[PDB]
């Protein structure tokens, strides 16, 4: 009868952290997706900018050769 | 709604079912146009299977679902399951009674002659339509874009169509027609696949091939030079964990499927690339009409999304035309909806009227009404 | 005796699914940064890389200037 | 049992009171964890034996006989059968069906019978699933705390349908189609 | 023997390891390619178990061994056990020593990437092959039939492969995989054999239905017209004595296990009928090649040897195939060594040089060797 009193002492202890942890681990879930968007976003952006980086320098190196 | 009556846009392709309300700048309700029965015999009892499982439902669950395509660029494998497709746009997500609102359909361009009867008597005898007309296809995105002289290249998943309209239709040819789009880039990666331990077998999980594609498949600027970076196990392999659970290391994978866009010549074609077209349709013109082709290039439909898909082509046009005056090529960030941007357009004109096919018109001049009137 | 096997149970159902929780919420909550430090790695790549094509943009243009 | 039982100067002989030993199992042979890490708690006399008084009276001090039997269930290679483990047939069944029907089998999983009772049943299984199982979604066992009676339950609604007509057999349908009206109509 | 030096032959599927001596015309050793251990722990002592019981030895006495196959159509479960499958071909019965003549393996269409250098590894850094190559099944069948000019269709337990090789191979994809064959037709019958109160459980005796099935079990020309024949037994129900004491008297199992390999659907997968797949790789090719095709047909394997197999296909074909000139099927009468046949072509051809690859080949350009001149 002791025991059964002992016994539930312990599962709401259990109980709470696992709340508490899924209460932060589904924030950062929703974190990440919000962040592995840009991410990728930027990522898409920095490929374009090298593009045009790499199509400049080769237009300006033709401007150089019929300048001289 | 107190302002007009009777009206609306549509849209249909091998992809999506562009649609909407009347009187609307973009869609309302776009689905996927596809239809299959149960390959699983769907708890026979929970329920008598029927309704092949078409529109978001059928994306939903593709498992049960045999997805079986009707319309293959120009050819429609069956028009008995077409029934209820459009049984499914006008009444569940359009909300709206097809006997009182006109429509506005695409046409595949050069489309048989023995389809657009066949498709007007699923309309005027069975759905009761007084008025509809189907303009074709990549005539409509130049009046949206806002460009009256351009040539425009509009594809997606159905057909490849260079149409060079900046001042005319209908005349001379210089239009082809191409079926290597979309579902043809859907069906050749399980082949490669093979060799990656990967394989998606069936068609209900092919259709999933297109979705990853469209998130990071790129084209290569110059495969010569990005063979020797395979090396560097750096801009090549990503992961992506397949929502299931099974990670696909995608790299040289990417580049590699997309270069069959520009090289025909891996799938036993000889259809020549999309820039080798462009010059049979612009040969044909007059001579003093090419410096102003160059100068603005309609570049549209979400095959042209890709990373490096307007760079290569200022890379290999330049090289077999002329080299004079500057050359730049029009690729709306969204050019995709181009011609539901122009749908719009050609939905709220009232010189429309000398198009489109009044319920009396089909009756005073037989079937042959389309072909007679129209061209 | 009986009750206290439910609830002993319980005990370990609730304990399992904790433990289980915050070992995964840990590892996640150390993931989310390094990958937050990675975003801001590659947003400053990325505006290294605009401030750079832009200042090939009004590079080129002044040498088509020159060169006309 | 009666096999393993013999090494414990106990032998249930005959068919009659081997229909006991089905009586005492289903109120305290349980299923190991993991039997490796319990291996050395059997020094530990307290988790293992308890004082059951037979009925008629000889007392059977089980403790390693619970969870080692059980072990038979996961394990088809204790009695000579090439037989996978109910865990390795799911995958055979699963790998079958398309690859985009996957995701929502793991999310439900229907364990039913008087064979799923014992404790240790349902968590055992979510510990060798995960492993050859795709590793992203969420995984969730529905096993009805009382899962004996659930074809009864089922039974009970079959019983009140009238669809149902179109199912069972009419006595003039058995002299229209011979003895094979069975499997003429039925599948 | 006074003649030449370094010489010999081999061929290994999903049924038998074909091979022999230097310059033979047939095989001279076959096995089958199983390997296993002992779910009866083999007397223990009685001798320490280990040699998983392959080659004649393991096919003798199957109760002790749990034959757990390596290599299923492709996937290779395992490559720690194929260590000492070659350990018994060259060694015991081929009684010849690898670190001296060659070897020709063949290679199943389409392999991952991954798999061939691992193999190579084997051979080249443990077993010492100064000379080797892995020909692609198909086609060197081709060249034993005396074709030139025809579609080859090779498949028995391993992989179907429709490979159309007439005047050139590696070019349009136009080939296919499935892995439906053999082993598929070993599995699936214990299934249907419960309701006939037989049921061959484990895999030991699962080797056997292969035996009794390639010694009776036919093919149905049409199940409907065979549907009503039921009642009358007597083309049916044959007396066959089980080796041990078993009667099965099959008659309508005989011709409903088979009806699966022209109908796919009976397995959940829309893989479509092997007549299907042929219109698919010939749809592909040019227009103007097809009449030469239909000609002649290469159906080799042992899975062309039953009852029924090639008077259906000139049904099914001629009905979604062009009507006009004949067509004939070449399936020779033994067309399961056909690979074999074949095997001996190019394992006397001296061109062949310019395809194995040397000892010193493989440290000049590292694993990737192999991709890097084959293909
Ligand atoms: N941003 C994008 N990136 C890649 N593919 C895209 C993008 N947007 C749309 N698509 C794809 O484009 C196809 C639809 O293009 P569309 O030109 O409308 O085709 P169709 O006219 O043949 O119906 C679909 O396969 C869709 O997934
Ligand atoms: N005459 C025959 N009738 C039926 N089956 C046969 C016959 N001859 C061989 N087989 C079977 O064919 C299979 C071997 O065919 P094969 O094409 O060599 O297969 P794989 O290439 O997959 O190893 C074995 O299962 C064998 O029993
Ligand atoms: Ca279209
Ligand atoms: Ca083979």
């Amino acid at each position: 009868a002791r025991k059964l009193v002992i016994i539930e002492s312990d599962l709401e202890r259990a109980e709470e952290r696992a709340e508490l942890s899924e209460g932060k681990c589904a924030e950062l879930e929703e974190e990440l997706k919000t962040v592995t968007n840009n991410l990728k976003s930027l990522e898409a952006q920095a490929e374009k900018y090298s593009q045009k980086e790499d199509k400049y320098e080769e237009e300006i190196k033709v401007l150089s050769d019929k300048l001289k | 709604d107190e302002d007009e009556t009777t009206a609306l846009v549509c849209d249909n392709g091998s992809g999506l079912v562009k649609a909407g309300f009347a009187g609307d700048d973009a869609p309302r309700a776009v689905f996927p146009s596809i239809v299959g029965r149960p390959r699983h015999q769907g708890v026979m009892v929970g329920m008598g299977q029927k309704d092949s499982y078409v529109g978001d439902e059928a994306q939903s669950k593709r498992g049960i679902l045999t997805l079986k395509y009707p319309i293959e660029h120009g050819i429609i494998t069956n028009w008995d399951d077409m029934e209820k497709i459009w049984h499914h746009t006008f009444y569940n997500e359009l909300r709206v009674a097809p006997e009182e609102h006109p429509t506005l359909l695409t046409e595949a361009p050069l489309n048989p002659k023995a389809n657009r009867e066949k498709m007007t008597q699923i309309m005027f005898e069975t759905f009761n339509v007084p008025a509809m007309y189907v303009a074709i296809q990549a005539v409509l995105s130049l009046y949206a874009s806002g460009r009256t002289t351009g040539i425009v290249l509009d594809s997606g998943d159905g057909v490849t169509h260079n149409v060079p309209i900046y001042e005319g239709y209908a005349l001379p040819h210089a239009i082809m027609r191409l079926d290597l789009a979309g579902r043809d880039l859907t069906d050749y990666l399980m082949k490669i696949l093979t060799e990656r331990g990967y394989s998606f077998v069936t068609t209900a999980e092919r259709e999933i091939v297109r979705d990853i594609k469209e998130k990071l498949c790129y084209v290569a600027l110059d495969f010569e030079n990005e063979m020797a970076t395979a090396a560097s196990s750096s801009s090549l392999e990503k992961s992506y964990e397949l929502p299931d659970g099974q990670v696909i290391t995608i790299g040289n994978e990417r580049f590699r499927c997309p270069e069959t866009l520009f090289q025909p010549s891996f799938i036993g074609m000889e259809s020549a690339g999309i820039h080798e077209t462009t010059y049979n349709s612009i040969m044909k013109c007059d001579i003093d009409i090419r410096k102003d082709l160059y100068a603005n290039n309609v570049m549209s439909g979400g095959t042209t999304m890709y990373p490096g898909i307007a760079d290569r082509m200022q890379k290999e046009i330049t090289a077999l035309a002329p080299s004079t005056m500057k050359i730049k090529i029009i690729a709306p960030p969204e050019r995709k909806y181009s011609v539901w941007i122009g749908g719009s357009i050609l939905a709220s004109l009232s010189t429309f009227q000398q198009m489109w096919i009044t319920k009396q018109e089909y009756d005073e001049a037989g079937p042959s009404i389309v072909h007679r009137k129209c061209f």
